[PDB]
């Protein structure tokens, strides 16, 4: 559970298998998300 | 299905390679042979999947 | 989180074929610093 409000929970997290994305959202604050292994140019 | 555009050096022994070859660092890229007077090993073949 | 059920139907299947190992979610911030609504 991550909550937003004044809280900015931005973590980074492995992705060792499959994940399951549940948003109990209003207004459409989320926009999407990010899947890399390092997050820079020497990767994809 | 898998493609690896890393141009990291490979590491074999405790050392850091620092991004050059040296000990037990080498180039895990290398270059073909395609030459047009040798033989099949180093004749090119244009290959479809 | 409510207690229920609900079918989850195939949207995109896109072929990447690349290794992921880390993933990290995104947010969208308002400008009145920045303030954000309740989000969970």
């Amino acid at each position: 559970w991550f909550h937003v409000i004044k809280r900015f929970d931005n973590p980074v997290l492995p992705f060792n298998d499959g994940v399951y994305f549940a948003s109990i959202e209003k207004s459409n604050i989320i926009r999407g998300w990010i899947f890399g292994t390092t997050l820079d140019s020497k990767t994809q | 299905f898998e493609r690896d555009i890393s141009t990291e050096i490979y590491q074999a022994g405790n050392k850091p390679c620092n991004g050059v070859a040296g000990f037990n660092c080498y180039f895990p890229l290398r270059s073909y042979s395609f030459r047009p007077t040798y033989g099949v090993g180093h004749q090119p073949y244009r290959v479809v999947v | 989180l409510p207690q229920g059920f609900s079918a989850l139907e195939p949207l995109v299947d896109l072929p990447i074929g690349i290794n992921i190992t880390r993933f990290q979610t995104l947010l969208a911030l308002h400008r009145s610093g920045w303030t954000a609504g309740a989000a969970a």
